[PDB]
């Protein structure tokens, strides 16, 4: 629909015999977005995940599984 | 408008269609490109810049023609000087965007109304920057269509005359700005405003006046706002509000009647209060005709019974992660339609038996991580609808019998990490008493999780009454021994039982005439008692029932004895499985392997002249191996010597026997290793006796003359029986006996 | 010593691939987010190789 934008907790830059599309953390260890309601303990931080090669960028809370 | 065809075309910037979109890169060969457009036709277009001075916009792709698009997103871009941004959008051939998103930290200037010329038709605008930047209040001029606004520039205060032409604005997002006060006289200019997100600001002393005219507003978020306390009428003008959010604040207390004027509430959330809030004031959520979802987490210590009084619509409640010691009994009296209570992580030690009295529709209950100590009989006697239940990591010790009789709606039951034993005396166990766990009535149950408890028996009900059971977890209990009846699960439903890390020291499996059972990590002793189990582990034994269960045993290891210790179950061979016989003669270690019913007696001390008194052979046993190797015997006892009389094997090598009578030999004999003795001659009666009998004869001082002639004919034909024929020697010079004729010795 | 908003299941089949569990389903702590946002776990790809599974706070233009 119109204005159907989705907001991720961690901003990142999707870039490219054969090339490879990767995703990389915009910043290293920048605080996560919309992370105001998580406990004082969780300390949400953005992390860089791979596949070695970058794959995406996720927000990482400190707690139990 | 713009497709794969335009993409292939040179040499300006290079395009390459990926996934379903197109990743244009200008310049075509740059490492860190000036621009990186990403076009997904008809949908959106993201423009990712990397600019030094504003003059870099030349390297933009020429004559692109992207056509209609709903969403435009600019990241890391220079504000375009005294040029409308809509110019750049025209240059790229974009037509009628619904959303513009401007998100940079390299602006070059401050945002101006002129940037937004020709983008008056917008429905959604977002401007985000972590630069220190001022936002003009004449910025959103003639923005009659803006329905969603969001600005984030560390905004310290916003003057009312910003929202002058925002007549159609329905939702506002100003989180993570520095707003210290609510702008006065604003809701009059926006009569369709529904969402008001003001989280992560500084909106401390809000007051009843701050919301005058906001009867259009449905949702107001003020979480993460240091709010120490609110006036009891802050929301008094918010008459049709439905979603409040007072989270991440600093409440020590709240005034009563706080929501009194807002009887249209649908969900309040007071999660994660950055300081300890002891309790909620009386009737705080009482008399709320539409209130449903609730979320409370402020390290609450107690609650009033009238907290939800007359609020018969609540469906979810999250009272998890508090400090509740108990609950008042009436607390959920009227909450008929409740669906999911969640009291996880408290100091709950008891829940008044009438707590879930009326909560007739309750489905998911969670109580894990508390100090509960046992399930009573009335506590769940109404939850026929309760589908899945959790009490993991408590200190439950006493599940009543009548506890789970009405919970026929239950499917998943997790009582892991407690001190539940079901109080079973071990003697009713050994005597196969048909008795049920309190879970007996739950036939349709799917999940049982008694991990980390103290169960000492696989109860009757879990095999025969629970046929639907798919998941059974008895790992980390205190079951010491299994029988083939402990593996008889009547479940035609992919049952996977976990019996890891218990105290199973033996597995009594017999030779006889779909469920998975993990048995890894167990104190199994590897004596003759677990014989048939090991055969079953390998392809060897498969006694009917075997195929109806599938044992996982890959990490089952023998604890004792020290010989087999450290070694898996598929590796060992059943002849090692011996059970020491204590009776046994002095100086002689003994044992019994049930692999062949063989009573073995090892008297390898090296100091016996007589055959020591031998324990009788059971009327079940079949082999008796008198091992008297490397001693100094003299004569053998009679065939009628008890114990000795039942011997099948006689390993007397390395001894001093000088003559063997046919009566000194056992009736049941089958082997006779008299190698390395003092024998010079064997009578012809002995040779008839040795008619199957494996025999050893070498290493003896054989006097080969005419009286040895029978023996010389024995060997010559009884080749199989004598393993050391070629080693048999004569003492009349010495030559091998197999080098002799019956005439070298006989004139 | 970490938990992510979207439970996934990384693999190793022929390249290492992370993959959503409950895609199109609400994220974990789906209540710990600001009000207009709807937490729903997204399956992200690369190159079709499932490379990542993250939570997309999606804002509809409706209440
Ligand atoms: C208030 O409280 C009520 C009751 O407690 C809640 O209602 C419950 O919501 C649950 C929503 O998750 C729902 O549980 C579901 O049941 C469905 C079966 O009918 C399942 O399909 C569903 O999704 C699962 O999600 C898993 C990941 O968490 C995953 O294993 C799997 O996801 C796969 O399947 C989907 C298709 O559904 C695919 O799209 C995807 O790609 C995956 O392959 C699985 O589907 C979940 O199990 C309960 O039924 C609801 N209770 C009822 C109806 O009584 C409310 O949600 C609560 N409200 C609030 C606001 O908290
Ligand atoms: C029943 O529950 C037990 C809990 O102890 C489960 O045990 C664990 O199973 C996993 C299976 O992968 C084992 O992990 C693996 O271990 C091997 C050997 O070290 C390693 O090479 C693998 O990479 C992997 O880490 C684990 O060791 C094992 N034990 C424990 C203590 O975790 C068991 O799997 C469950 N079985 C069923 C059928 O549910
Ligand atoms: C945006 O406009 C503001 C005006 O409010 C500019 O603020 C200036 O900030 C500097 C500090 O770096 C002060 O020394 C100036 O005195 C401020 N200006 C005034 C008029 O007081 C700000 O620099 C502008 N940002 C830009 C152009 O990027
Ligand atoms: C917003 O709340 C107001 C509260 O007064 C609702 O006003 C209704 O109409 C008049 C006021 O003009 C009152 O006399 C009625 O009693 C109100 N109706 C009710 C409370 O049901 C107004 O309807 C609400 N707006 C919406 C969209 O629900
Ligand atoms: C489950 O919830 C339903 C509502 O969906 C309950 O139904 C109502 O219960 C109230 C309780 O006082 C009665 O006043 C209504 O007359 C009932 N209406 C209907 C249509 O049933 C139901 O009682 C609850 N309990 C069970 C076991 O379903
Ligand atoms: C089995 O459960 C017990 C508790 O039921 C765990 O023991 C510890 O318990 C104390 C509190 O009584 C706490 O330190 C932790 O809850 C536990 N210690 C830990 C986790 O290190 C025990 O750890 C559990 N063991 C298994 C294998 O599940
Ligand atoms: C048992 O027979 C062995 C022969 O293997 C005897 O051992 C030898 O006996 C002679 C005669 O006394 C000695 O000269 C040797 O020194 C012995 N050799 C040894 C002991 O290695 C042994 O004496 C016999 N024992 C009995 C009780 O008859
Ligand atoms: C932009 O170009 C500069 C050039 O030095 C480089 O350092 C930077 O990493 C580039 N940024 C991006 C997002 O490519
Ligand atoms: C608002 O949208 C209308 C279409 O409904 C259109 O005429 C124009 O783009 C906008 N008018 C304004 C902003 O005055
Ligand atoms: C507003 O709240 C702050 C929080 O500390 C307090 O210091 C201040 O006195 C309050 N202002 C008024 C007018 O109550
Ligand atoms: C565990 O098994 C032992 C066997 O010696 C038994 O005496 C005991 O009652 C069981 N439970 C606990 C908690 O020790
Ligand atoms: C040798 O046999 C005798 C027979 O009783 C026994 O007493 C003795 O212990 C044995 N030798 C050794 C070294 O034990």
């Amino acid at each position: 629909v119109g204005g159907s934008d989705e907001r991720f907790l961690c901003r990142s830059i999707r870039k490219l015999k054969q090339a490879i599309q990767i995703e990389e953390c915009e910043g290293a260890d920048q605080p996560c977005d919309f992370a105001a309601n998580f406990p004082q303990s969780y300390n949400p931080i953005c992390k860089q995940h791979y596949t070695k090669i970058p794959s995406c960028c996720k927000c990482a809370l400190k707690t139990g599984l | 408008s713009f497709g794969r065809d335009a993409c292939s075309e040179d040499g300006l910037c290079q395009c390459a269609p990926i996934m379903s979109e197109y990743e244009i890169i200008c310049p075509a060969n740059a490492e860190n490109p000036t621009f990186r457009l990403t076009i997904q036709p008809k949908d959106y277009v993201q423009i990712m810049c990397n600019l030094t001075d504003t003059t870099d916009y030349q390297q933009l792709p020429k004559k692109l023609r992207i056509g209609e698009v709903d969403r435009v997103q600019m990241r890391r871009c220079m504000l375009p000087g005294h040029t409308p941004i809509a110019s750049i959008l025209d240059y790229l051939g974009i037509v009628s965007p619904t959303t513009l998103i401007f998100e940079s930290d390299n602006l070059g200037m401050n945002i101006t109304r002129q940037h937004l010329d020709r983008l008056h038709g917008l429905k959604r605008f977002r401007f985000t920057t972590r630069r220190l930047t001022h936002i003009p209040a004449n910025l959103l001029t003639d923005m009659r269509n803006l329905s969603h606004l969001e600005l984030r520039a560390n905004i310290e205060e916003m003057p009312s005359h910003l929202f002058d032409d925002l007549e159609n604005l329905e939702s506002i997002e100003f989180g993570s700005n520095k707003l210290r006060q609510m702008p006065r006289g604003i809701f009059g200019k926006m009569p369709k405003l529904k969402q008001l997100n003001l989280w992560s600001n500084q909106l401390h002393n809000l007051t009843k006046h701050d919301f005058e005219g906001a009867t259009s507003v449905l949702g107001i978020d003020i979480h993460d706002n240091g709010i120490e306390q609110l006036p009891h009428d802050v929301f008094a003008h918010l008459t049709n509000v439905t979603d409040i959010n007072l989270s991440a604040n600093l409440f020590r207390s709240l005034p009563q009647g706080l929501f009194d004027h807002n009887k249209h509430l649908n969900e309040v959330r007071l999660m994660n209060n950055r300081v300890p809030l002891a309790t909620l004031p009386s009737r705080l959520f009482a008399n709320q005709p539409e209130l449903q979802i609730l979320r409370l987490r402020a390290e609450l210590q107690s609650l009033p019974g009238d907290l939800f009084e007359h609020s018969t619509q609540i469906t979810n409640i999250s009272l998890g992660d508090n400090l509740l010691k108990t609950l008042p009994a009436t607390l959920l009296e009227h909450q008929v339609n409740l669906l999911s209570l969640d009291l996880s992580n408290n100091r709950l030690t008891h829940l008044p038996d009438s707590l879930f009295a009326h909560t007739t529709n309750l489905t998911d209950l969670r109580l894990e991580d508390n100090l509960l100590t046992g399930i009573s009989g009335d506590i769940f006697s109404n939850l026929g609808n309760l589908v899945t239940l959790v009490m993991s990591r408590n200190r439950l010790r006493t599940i009543d019998s009548r506890a789970f009789v009405s919970t026929n709606g239950l499917r998943h039951l997790h009582l892991d990490h407690n001190d539940i034993d079901l109080q079973q005396p071990l003697l009713d166990i050994m005597l196969q008493t048909q008795i049920n766990s309190p879970f007996g009535y739950m036939h349709g149950l799917l999940t049982l999780n008694l991990r980390n408890n103290s169960i000492i028996f696989v109860y009757n009900d879990w095999k025969n009454t629970m046929l639907q059971l798919r998941e059974l977890d008895l790992s980390y209990n205190n079951i010491s021994s299994l029988g083939y009846e402990d593996l008889a699960f009547l479940s035609q439903n992919r049952l996977h039982v976990n019996m890891t890390h218990n105290k199973i020291r033996r597995i009594a499996l017999p030779e006889d005439v779909l469920v998975h059972v993990d048995l890894n990590d167990n104190p199994l002793v590897c004596d003759c008692t677990i014989l048939w189990f090991i055969q079953l582990v390998r392809g060897v034994h498969k006694p009917q029932y075997s195929r109806q269960f599938k044992l996982r045993t890959d990490r089952l290891v023998c604890s004792q004895p020290n010989v087999l210790e450290g070694t898996p179950v598929r590796q060992i061979e059943p002849q090692t499985l011996i059970c020491p016989l204590d009776k046994c003669p002095r100086g002689c270690n003994c044992h019994v392997r049930t692999y062949d019913k063989a009573l073995v007696i090892n008297c390898h001390s090296g100091n016996l002249t007589h055959v020591p008194r031998l324990p009788n052979l059971h009327k079940n046993m079949q082999l008796m191996e008198l091992h008297l190797e490397n001693n100094t015997l003299l004569r053998l006892p009679s065939a009628n010597t008890p114990g000795y009389e039942s011997v099948t094997s006689l390993h007397l090598a390395g001894n001093n026997l000088t003559s063997i009578d046919v009566d000194q030999l056992p009736t049941n004999l089958t082997h006779l290793d008299i190698s390395w003795n003092h024998l010079q001659m064997l009578n012809a009666t002995v040779l008839g006796f040795l008619n199957w009998r494996s025999v050893k004869l070498s290493g003896n001082p054989w006097m080969c003359d005419c009286t040895a002639k029978p023996l010389l004919l024995f060997t010559q034909d009884n080749f199989e029986r004598i393993g050391d024929r070629n080693e048999m020697m004569c003492v009349n010079a010495p030559t091998r006996m197999v080098e002799l004729s019956t005439n070298d010795i006989c004139p």
